[PDB]
Formats: structure tokens, sequence, C-alpha cells
């Protein structure tokens, strides 16, 4: 049944509803494309929007993290801009 | 014979409706709105119905919806409660339109009494005892002191627009009457642009006596003794005593017939009360105001013998309301011993009384029943874990105490509240504790502005030893404490505990050894407490057993949040705030300087200025954007203050160019 | 009228003084010696006061520490 009987399954929801997430998603098709904070969309997914933030100040247009979904922790990488050396 | 009622108004108020219907076997259907998952009165009925949406304003008074809901569950009546819409008429003809029997006087009584004009002309027209005022439109000065002269000084000048005490002047002697009349006018004229006065017998030591009445349908009435509540402020009642004490048997008859005579006049139906001023100088009391529902303060009647059985005064009301003659006429009812009832509201008195919310987090409940010497009976409408949301039904909670003497039934009221034990939300149960304990309050009957005048001894701050300090300090290190054993070798493990005692930030310094000995220390002293073992209650609360110094054992109760530990020791009840914690914890915006000067990332072209010229921006907001390569890069604000740009818009800017300045406004 | 008595006794007669001082609302004072730890007397009570060392002939027995 399981190789540990450990559950773990002490987590809290995420504090923001996800419906809402389509307001901070732009137009993906047009001319010019406006940007925005994908924190805000890691905020309605992970537990209790906990979010500990890697490097926080050094790429700035890539966000890595640790969260947890339902109590599994996962390392989120996800794109904020331009990727550039520092970044990569 | 009624099968189902539908209470209309949520509280306590619903609870008791359906307890009282359980009692009679009547089936219970509930009100509520889309934001109550866990209401008490929704989870003690056997059916709710949704009023739709949860804005506390429309729903519980949209009455349309309330009848829709009764005739969908099939209910058979509809009581009011004493809440919002049970004393509009329009709802009760509503509700009489549709089938429904109203739980209730007729619309045209709950409509005649509801305008303060009218309801005075009915009553003067009755012969019921008014107050001796003149309210005529004659507004000569000479014809006005001939009335004042007529009424007998002291005397009170309102304005008729006249609200919340603004423009009164009170008249002592004859001579000032010729400046305060004038005073008035001119104050009046500066506020409400009316010159007319209305002048009024006042009254120095005022008292608000209730007597309670009920009529059936027939036209049978009988009156219920009194009740008093001159314990208030600002027209929120706070404590009730039931009779009213240094009232003689002749005066209480001649109030309650007072009371039958209005009310047969009026052509009430079902329970109401009528409001006086009594004087206890002058030993007459006078009509002030009646109402046509249900009252908070009907247990401390309750608490009455009808023919020998206690009275249910809503059980009787939902036998008028079937349409059931009275069982008895005057005749069966019998005085007992005082009964005291006080109001447990969620505000602060030493700050302005002002209504504050928060959650139950722990709501030890005193000891309810018949006790040893005295009968308790407590009143809520909120359970363990709920929140209580500011500017919505503030009472908490009404606790009544009946014993044999007026003294008895302070002494369990005072033990009764020193048991409820309330953490999560503050309170005035102190502020209760001084009425009770208060000289004046105990002597006899008080005058209305008690409150008003014993403002500074009721509101004296309560004192925390330097024992309750280092218990709630050991309580919350072993709140902290799990399994693991305290040891750092050839050393005493040292922790810190920060608590609030009146805004100053005291703080706890405390030596354990692994034998499970804090020591704490304080000013010159020091306090030791050894914890012979704990307990975790299953309410989420720990019993810990300590002795204190080396010589004083006792176990207690307590309970730890993450803002605040309270501690029920046999002393009392206490509750520490914990020092808040910093909400910039770790605060880095990027920048401090009170300059700001940014630069470009890139060149490209500034699109549109996000804030005008000369705003005010917080640290991180956008001031403008920058678009490169077909993408908007936004620009950000590094600190709070006045943002002023340097570049214009719709142009172009090269790498590492000054955008804008961010001056701190002071 | 009291409001406080102390029980210098130990055993069911501290019990039977608790219990009807509990009745007529006057809180309980125990004694007791350093060797009794889980003694009924002292649980029962709302507080309790150590006489000293536990040879139970010393406790007990001391007028002055009373």
């Amino acid at each position: 049944d399981c190789e540990r009987p450990c559950r773990g399954r002490e987590f809290t929801p995420p504090l923001y509803d996800p419906s809402e997430i389509g307001g901070f998603i732009p137009d993906m098709g047009a001319d010019v494309v406006k940007g925005f904070d994908v924190r805000a969309v890691i905020a309605r997914l992970v537990d209790g929007s906990e979010f500990d933030e890697f490097k926080k100040l050094y790429g700035d247009t890539l966000v890595c993290g640790f969260a947890r979904f339902e109590g599994m922790l996962v390392g989120i990488v996800a794109n904020n801009g331009i990727l550039y050396s520092e970044s990569a | 014979d009624f099968k189902k009622v539908l209470v209309a108004n949520r509280g306590e108020i619903a609870c008791r409706v359906f307890r009282t219907c359980r009692e009679m076997n009547i089936r219970t259907v509930a009100v509520c709105c889309e934001g109550e998952p866990n209401a008490k009165h929704v989870l003690e009925a056997d059916e709710a119905f949704v009023l739709g949406p949860p804005p506390a304003s429309t729903s519980y008074l949209r009455g349309d919806r309330i009848i829709c809901a009764a005739k969908k569950l099939q209910a058979d009546a509809v009581h009011p409660g004493y809440g919002f819409l049970s004393e509009n008429a329009e709802f009760a003809s509503a509700v009489l339109a549709a089938g429904l029997k109203f739980v209730g006087p007729p619309p045209a009584a709950m409509l005649s009494m509801g305008s303060k004009s009218e309801s005075k002309r009915i009553m003067e027209a009755a012969g019921v005892p008014i107050v001796p005022g003149y309210y005529g439109e004659d507004q000569n000065p000479d014809r006005l002191l001939h009335e004042a002269k007529t009424i007998g000084f002291p005397v009170l000048i309102k304005a008729v627009s006249g609200g919340g005490g603004k423009g009164m002047k009170i008249v002592m002697e004859e001579t000032e009457f010729h400046l305060m009349l004038e005073s008035a006018k001119r104050e009046a004229i500066n506020f409400f642009k009316d010159d007319r006065v209305i002048l009024e017998r006042y009254v120095m030591h005022p008292r608000h006596i209730e007597c309670q009445i009920f009529f059936d349908s027939f036209g049978n009435g009988v009156f219920f003794f009194e009740r008093d509540c001159s314990v208030q402020r600002r027209h929120q009642k706070v404590i009730e005593e039931a009779p009213a004490p240094g009232l003689s048997v002749d005066m209480r008859r001649r109030i309650g017939d007072v009371a039958l005579t209005a009310a047969r006049a009026v052509g009430y139906v079902g329970a109401g009360t009528v409001e006086f001023i009594f004087d206890t100088e002058k030993d007459e009391f006078f009509f002030m105001e009646m109402n046509t529902r249900l009252q908070v303060e009907h247990p401390v009647t309750e608490q009455c013998q009808v023919r020998g059985r206690p009275l249910d005064l809503v059980r009787l009301q939902l036998q008028t309301a079937m349409g059931l003659p009275l069982g008895f006429r005057q005749e069966d009812i019998s005085m007992s011993g005082a009964s005291v009832e006080a109001r447990i509201y969620a505000e602060s008195p030493r700050n302005g009384f002002l209504p504050v919310g928060g959650r139950l987090r722990y709501l030890k409940e005193p000891p309810q029943g018949n006790r040893g010497t005295v009968k308790v009976r407590l009143d809520t409408g909120f359970r363990a874990g709920d929140d209580v949301l500011v500017h919505y039904d503030p009472m908490i909670a009404k606790l009544v105490v009946w014993g044999d003497n007026r003294a008895t039934a302070l002494e369990g009221l005072r033990t009764a509240l020193a048991s409820y034990h309330i953490v999560g939300v503050e309170t005035n149960i102190d502020f209760l504790q001084c009425c009770l304990s208060n000289p004046g309050f105990v002597e006899g009957g008080v005058t209305t502005r008690f409150i008003e005048d014993n403002s500074v001894n009721l509101l004296q701050p309560r004192e925390i030893p330097n024992n309750v300090l280092a218990l709630a300090a050991v309580s919350y290190l072993c709140s902290q404490r799990g399994t693991s054993t305290l040891f750092w070798p050839n050393r005493q493990i040292s922790q810190g505990v920060c608590f609030t005692v009146g805004g100053n930030p005291v703080v706890v310094r405390v030596t354990v050894s692994t034998k499970m000995c804090f020591t704490c220390d304080f000013d010159s002293s020091s306090v030791t407490v050894y914890v012979e073992s704990t307990t975790n209650m299953p309410d989420s609360s720990t019993f810990i057993r300590v002795t204190v110094d080396g010589e004083t054992r006792f176990g207690f109760t307590s309970f730890v949040t993450d803002s605040e530990v309270a501690v029920a020791l046999p002393q009392g009840f206490y509750t520490l705030a914990l020092q808040p914690l910093a909400t910039d914890f770790g605060s880095t915006s990027a920048q401090a300087n009170g300059s700001a000067s940014v630069l470009s990332p890139m060149p490209g072209k500034v699109t549109k200025l996000l804030v005008a010229d000369g705003t005010l921006v917080q640290q991180g907001q956008a001031i403008l954007i920058l678009e490169a390569m077909k993408m908007e890069h936004v620009v950000k604000a590094s600190c709070d203050g006045e943002v002023k740009f340097c570049v214009h818009a719709d142009g172009i800017v090269g790498g590492s160019t000054l955008l804008a300045h961010i001056a701190s406004a002071a």
C-alpha cells in the first residue's frame, strides 16, 4: 500500500481563490504583450499561499522557490520576463 | 394548532424560540444568509432557508423573501423575535395577507405606536399619565413663562428638531428662564434653523421602569410586575433587575393597572412592554415609551410562578398566536426571589465602549442550572470557535441569576461572571464586576446617569501581579514544549516571553532546568514555578499542576493562542496579550533612500505614466510603463513618497537613464 | 462571613470539609508535606501549602507553620 505509512496531510488550502487567476493573465496574442507577476498565480495554487523564494534579488525574471501542494514539497521555477545569464 | 414556526431573526432569540418550540413539539424553521455556514440557530433548527446574498442588510429584512420561505416550508406561524423587522407594520400586514399567522400585535397597533406623536395623543386620550410638558404652537415668551410656572421648576427646554441632547437647557429658577430660553433659541437656529422650543419637566434622578403586559385575542390582559433598566449608557441596556428594588406593593399595583389600561386602550395582542420615567423624589411615574414586541430582558421576568409552574413567556406568546384563551387572570401569579441579568457585550469599556470583533477561541461557560442556592441561566447565540463580527449584534450573551434576595442574586451573578472565561474577543466582564461591586449599586436603586456618575471608579484598571505574569510565561513555554527534554550541559536553558501590559512591552526572562523547574525574573523579584504535571484538555486547553516558589501548590487551566495567553487561577481569570509581531519583518523594498533616483534598464520608449506628476506612491508601486522589443516593462517606485517624472512620455530613453525622483513628502 | 477555610488534617475529613465548603461557596486551602504529590485532599482543594519536610511527624503538627 505504501513504502512509508507517514501521511503528512496537515495542509492549508490557498488563501486566494483560483477562480480569479484569469484576471492576472493578459492577452498573449497582441502587438505588445503586457507583463504580469507570476507570483499572483503561485499564491492561488500552493498551500496557504506560502512560498520561500530562492534568490529574490538576483534572477528578477525567473522566480525560483519552494512550496507545497497538499503537503507535498515542490520546487517551483516560473518565468517572469526575459531570460538573462543571471536568471539562467 | 401550529406545526411549524419560522423565526425571522437570528441570534440567541432564535435559539430561545427553538427551545420553547421543542418543548411544545413545534417544528422549527430558521432564516439565514449565504455567509452563515455554522450559525448556532441554523444548527439548532430542523430546517433553514437562505434569504439570498449575505450583506447582512438585504437579508433578514426582505419581507417577501421571508414569506416565500415560510410558504415553501409549510410554516404555520411567523415569529419575528425582538431584532430587526420585528416592529414593521408592513411586514406583519404581508404576513397576515399571505395566510400566515403573525406572532405579535395587530399591524394597526404596531404602526400607531411607532410614530412617537400619535402614540402620545392616544395615551393622553386614555387617561394614562403623561410627562407634564408644553409642546404648543405658541412660542410667546410670556406664554412659555406661564407654562413653565404651571409645570413647576426644574424644567428643561428642547428644540423641536433637537436630537442627541443638543439645544437642551436646564432651568432651575424663574430668573434664569429669560436667558436660557434665548440661548436655546439661538442654538436651535444655529443647528436646526427653527426657533420653536418645547418645555418639559426635568427629572433630576430618572429611573426607566418597565412593566410587562400580556394580552389574549379575546381582550383579556395580565401584567407581569416590573423591570428596572436604570443601569445603562447611551441608551444601551447593561444590567437589569426584577422586581425593581425600592418599590412598594401599592406602587407596583398602580403601575400594573396603568399598564393594563394603556394596553387595553391601544388594543394590544401578545406580549408588550411599557417604560415609564419614575422619580425617586416625587414618587410619580409618567409614560415614556411602549414596545410592541418581546424584549431581551424578558428572562429576568420569567425568574413569576404561574400556578406554581415557572413562566415561559414565549410559550404563552405562541399559545396566544394559536388563538387560545389565557389560563388565568392575575390570580395564579406570585412574586419570587429577585433575579438579575447582565448583558455581556463585545466592546472595550476603556476605549470609549467601542465595539470590537474577534473570534471566540475559548468559551468556557459558567456552571448553568440550579446551583446550591441560586439558579443560573445563560442565553447566547455563539459557540466556541465562532467569530463575532463587529457592527452586527454586539451582544455576546445574557446571564441571569435568580436567588431569594437581591444581595444573594448579586453574589451569584458575581460568581457566575467570575466563571465565564472568554478568550479571543475583548469583553466587559471586568466592567460588569466593577458595576456589581460598586457601593452605590449595592445600596439600592440608582439613577440613569450612574454609569456616567462613577465612570472614573468603574473604569479602574485591573492590576496584574507578577505571579500571573510568571504563570502565563510558564504556560506559554510548556505549550511550546512537546516531548523534548530541556537540557544544556552545565547550564540552565534560557527563554524569554514578551507580553503587553498597558502598552508596555514587559519581558519575562525564564531559566528552566531539566527537572521542569522554571525561574522567572522581574525587577528585584524572582518567581520559582515547578510544573508537576500537565494534561491537554479536549477543548484545546491545558490543565497544569504547579508549585509556586516552594510552598504554593495548586492547579489551573491555561489557553495559549498566537496572540494571548489566558490563565484561570484561583485568584480569578487573566488574559495577557503577547507583544504583537511586526508586519514589516524582513521588509526589503529594493531601496530605503529618500530620493530614489532610479535609472532605465535598457533603451526603449516610455508609453504611459501610470501615476500623475506630484502623486504619492508607495514602495513597489508602478509609476510608468517602458516598452522595448514589443514587451511592456513597468517601472516601480522603490520607496514611499511623491513621484516627479524627469523624462517626457511617448519618447525614448537610453541605458541607465534617470526616469523620476521619489521624494518623501512630509 | 468566611471566604477561605484551611484544613489542618489530611485524609477523608479534609475531603468532607472541602465538599461542604464548596456547597457554601467557601474557598478551600489544604495542608500537605513534600511527600504528597497525589494526595486526594490536595487535588480536591483550591490551594495547598507545604508544611516542610515530609517525616509525617513534624508536618501536620507545626502550629506556627500552619
